């Protein structure tokens, strides 16, 4: 029965102010004190700070305090958050979250919002530049390095999806110049370096840019 | 023997039946003239829990004083819900009276009497009445206007079942006298507050503050934001809603100045109701010199939670949740059934 | 500010089984502990508060139990669904979570095969050079992989991407990218990636020299 329905969420640009909000529903509005925490790639949850629905009483994570603002619409059960001066590090899944209270003390969490993807990069859609991975001179490995592409997602096959069996596309990260990067490798018999040839197909659709990268050993 | 239980419970008065004064009208007709002589039975050697934080006689208070304003408030608008309520608003004649709660019949009511009972554990000297003493309904935000003092030292009431606190409140053992006046731009008001005694009061609440904080630095702040009900005092005054800046009043240069401290405040005309049903708007103040003496006997704080600790603790004036008000004078009952 | 250490990251585990996962606080947090599940693609949901107390809903077959700063949850009955993320949250001194299990299954142990690829010459043109380590078809999750140029280690300039556990061979795979300008690049000769990994009985080095 309880929603915590969240919003404004996306790309926010370099040093921007973004406003996240979190329309409640399904239990007494007044009766719950509301947190804000994130989870940033790789890192575990982080409190921000949290309100007080009732009469709006806000208090902050000592190092956000400056850049943060909690407050609320208490006629439409919406709360909203501020997080000033965006920066790299923003980068996060923001949930507001319910919070078991007592007459005095403030306890655990017990219900988590639909959450809000936020991505803190300035950068326009821009196509991926794609390198080859090329086989050391058993088993051999080759792959293509996928640089430098936004927005998200991109797709790779190899010899248009003809070879599948050992393929490893990897989750693509954010890298700090605010542009995505990942790599797709395959290991193929050594005995076959030398007739079979290695394709890797990149697809990026929000540019509409489709690259095809010969993938071959290197030698003078 | 005898077992904690929660029944309903009457009240009674000494309300005036000519008056027009809204407190003393409710009275009339909600509550019994107060008892004669109330007697006071000492428990020889009995030790009793007592638990302010999980006190039904709090939730009690509350229905009493939200009908008291539901019959005699008279807001011109009011915007509960998600519709409009437009009605007369005449000036009322407003100024609280003392309320005793009482138990019937196969119940009592256990009274602490330690000292320096914090609120929250065993006490070692119990009596038993029948009413409460009198107690104001006050409401107000930030400080406590009225009520009781504590009667040997300073005490610092909080639940803690956890270190994230809601609301700590602070029991003062002296009064410190807060003159708020609109003399005859109408809504400009102020306060008015002796330096010198009130310094030095805050000065050993920050002592005791340190001794229950682990003898750290203590640090007030203004309030960090919300609505205006907690980030200025609030109170009530001849029916009028007052709302004053108390910045100058938690000065930690002057804390460890002398003279009047004169705290600038407004009459608002719209306001967040405290009962957390919307808001509602008054009339205009009346004309002439309005003026209310109140006695401060408590403080609500806040403690910062998420800041950088090792010598620091940061408090901050709060209240809003008007429970606490009642809780700060019912500490120091609780309902048993007799068998 | 209390700090929560989560053991293991990554649990090992098969249907059907009982297993338990740690919680150590950095100092008394009374018996302030939660328990939340976090399946990929939803919030994240309560199981236990109060180090030991059922949520309303959770199935009986979790239970939680502490032990002065220790804090444990028990999953009996591992059904598939229950091969996700678990984290922990104090909430007696602010708000501080575990950084979280993630509960896998089971196999027998597969070392890492490792390959280690030079920055191609066309990145190389454009100014900054990748070299990029692979970690293949591995087991257990858990993989230190160190950067070392002249055997000088690296630090703070690498990044890795690891697959889900893999459908069919519930294996890893796993890529580690060490980031250098041109310039720092073509300063140093000998790049190598350190791979530690219980399947290897001493630490794997692969290593390139440029040109
Ligand atoms: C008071 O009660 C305690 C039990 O807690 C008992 O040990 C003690 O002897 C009693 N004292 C008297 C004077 O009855
Ligand atoms: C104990 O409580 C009584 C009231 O019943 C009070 O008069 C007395 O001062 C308290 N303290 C002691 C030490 O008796
Ligand atoms: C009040 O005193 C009792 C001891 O009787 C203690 O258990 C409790 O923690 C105290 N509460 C405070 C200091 O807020
Ligand atoms: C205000 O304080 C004085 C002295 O402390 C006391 O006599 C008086 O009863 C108090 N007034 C109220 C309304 O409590
Ligand atoms: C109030 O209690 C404090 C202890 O917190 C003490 O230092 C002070 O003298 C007391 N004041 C009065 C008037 O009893
Ligand atoms: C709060 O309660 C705990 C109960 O675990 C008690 O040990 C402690 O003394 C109380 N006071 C403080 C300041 O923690
Ligand atoms: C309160 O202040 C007003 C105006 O400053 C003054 O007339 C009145 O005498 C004061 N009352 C007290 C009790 O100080
Ligand atoms: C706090 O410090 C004072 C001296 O500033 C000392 O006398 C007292 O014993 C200390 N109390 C605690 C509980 O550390
Ligand atoms: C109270 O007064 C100070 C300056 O004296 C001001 O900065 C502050 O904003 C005021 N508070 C409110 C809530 O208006
Ligand atoms: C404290 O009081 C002095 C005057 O007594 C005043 O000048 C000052 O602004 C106040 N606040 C602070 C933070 O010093
Ligand atoms: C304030 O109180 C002091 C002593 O508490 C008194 O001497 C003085 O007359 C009072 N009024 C002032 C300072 O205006
Ligand atoms: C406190 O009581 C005095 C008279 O004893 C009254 O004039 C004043 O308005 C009261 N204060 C409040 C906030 O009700």
């Amino acid at each position: 029965q309880v929603r915590l329905a969240q919003y404004g969420g996306g790309v926010k640009r370099l040093g921007a102010t973004m406003t996240l909000s979190c329309v409640a529903s399904g239990y007494t509005f007044n009766d719950y004190y509301i947190h804000w925490v994130r989870q940033a790639p790789g890192q575990g949850f982080e409190l921000l700070g949290y309100i007080d629905p009732a009469n709006g009483r806000p208090d902050y994570a000592g190092a956000l305090r400056e850049r943060l603002s909690f407050y609320r619409d208490k006629s439409m059960e919406t709360l909203y958050m501020d997080l000033r001066s965006l920066r790299y590090d923003d980068t996060a899944m923001y949930y507001c979250v319910r919070n078991v209270g007592t007459a005095g003390s403030l306890l655990h969490y017990d219900h988590w919002g639909s959450g809000s993807p936020v991505i803190v990069s300035s950068a326009s859609t821009k196509g991926p530049s794609v390198f080859p991975l090329a086989p050391s001179s058993g088993t051999a490995a080759l792959g293509c390095l996928v640089k430098d592409y936004f927005p998200e997602p991109v797709t790779v096959s190899w010899n248009s999806g003809a070879l599948t069996s050992g393929v490893h596309t990897f989750p693509a990260v954010l890298q700090s110049s605010g542009l995505y990067s990942l790599s797709s490798v395959v290991t193929v018999p050594s005995s076959s370096l030398g007739t079979q040839t290695y394709i890797c197909n990149v697809n990026h659709k929000p540019s509409n840019t489709k690259v095809d990268k010969r993938v071959e050993p290197k030698s003078c | 023997v005898w077992k904690d239980a929660d029944t309903t419970l009457f009240c009674a008065s000494d309300a005036k039946a000519h008056e027009t004064e809204v407190h003393n009208v409710w009275a009339t007709h909600a509550c019994v003239p107060t008892d004669p002589n109330p007697q006071e039975i000492h428990l020889e050697n009995v030790t009793e829990n007592f638990n302010m934080w999980k006190n039904n006689m709090v939730e009690q208070m509350q229905e009493d004083v939200i009908s008291l304003w539901d019959q005699s408030l008279q807001p011109c608008v009011k915007l509960t819900g998600g519709s409009v309520i437009k009605q007369a608003c005449p000036k009322i004649s407003f100024d609280p009276i003392p309320i005793h709660y009482c138990t019937p019949a196969g119940y009592v009511i256990l009274k602490c009497n330690d000292k320096n009972f914090n609120g929250t554990g065993p006490c070692k000297n119990v009596s038993s009445v029948q009413c409460t003493h009198g107690i104001k309904p006050v409401v107000s935000t930030q400080l406590l206007l009225n009520g009781s003092l504590a009667e040997e030292e300073i005490i610092i009431r909080s639940e803690n079942l956890t270190n994230n606190a809601k609301t700590i409140i602070v029991h003062l053992n002296k009064s410190v006298e807060i003159n708020c006046t609109r003399p005859s731009d109408i809504r400009k008001a102020y306060c008015e507050i002796n330096g010198t005694k009130w310094n030095k009061v805050l000065k050993q609440v920050t002592e005791k503050l340190k001794e229950h904080f682990n003898n750290k630095t203590i640090i007030f702040q203004p309030p960090s934001g919300g609505d205006l009900e907690i980030t200025m005092h609030h109170f009530n005054c001849r029916g009028e809603f007052f709302y004053c800046n108390t910045t100058q009043l938690f000065n930690n240069t002057c804390i460890g100045c002398n003279g009047t401290i004169t705290l600038p405040c407004k009459i608002k005309q719209i306001i967040n109701m405290w009962q957390g049903t919307g808001q509602a708007m008054y009339a205009p103040p009346i004309d002439g010199k309005i003026n209310c003496v109140s006695n401060i006997t408590g403080i609500l704080l806040t403690r910062d939670g998420g800041a950088n600790n090792t010598s620091n603790e940061t408090f901050r004036p709060g209240g809003g949740n008007i429970k606490d008000n009642w809780r700060s004078e019912l500490y120091k009952y609780k309902v048993v059934q007799i068998e | 500010e209390i700090v929560l250490t989560q053991s293991p990251a990554t649990l090992s585990a098969s249907p059907g089984e009982r297993v338990t996962l740690t919680c150590r606080a950095s100092r008394s947090v009374r018996n302030n502990v939660a328990w939340y599940q976090h399946k990929g693609g939803q919030s994240p949901r309560l199981l236990i508060y109060d180090a030991s107390t059922r949520a309303a809903g959770v199935p009986a077959r979790f239970s939680g139990s502490a032990s002065g700063t220790e804090f444990t949850l028990a999953i009996s009955n591992l059904e598939s669904e229950d091969f996700t993320v678990y984290f922990c949250l104090q909430y007696n001194n602010w708000w501080t979570f575990g950084q979280g299990t993630r509960v896998d299954i089971k196999r027998t142990v597969a070392a890492p095969s490792v390959f280690i690829f030079p920055p191609s010459d066309e990145q190389l043109k454009s100014g900054t050079a990748s070299v990029v380590c692979l970690l293949n078809n591995f087991y257990p999750r858990e993989a230190k992989v160190q950067w070392k140029v002249d055997n000088a280690l690296q630090s703070g300039n690498s990044q890795e991407s690891v697959t889900e556990q893999d459908s069919k061979d519930s294996t890893y795979s796993l890529s580690s990218t060490l980031t250098l300008s041109k310039a720092d690049y073509e300063k140093h000769k000998v790049y190598a990636c350190e791979v530690t990994h219980q399947g290897l009985s001493s630490p794997v080095t692969k290593s390139f020299n440029r040109g």
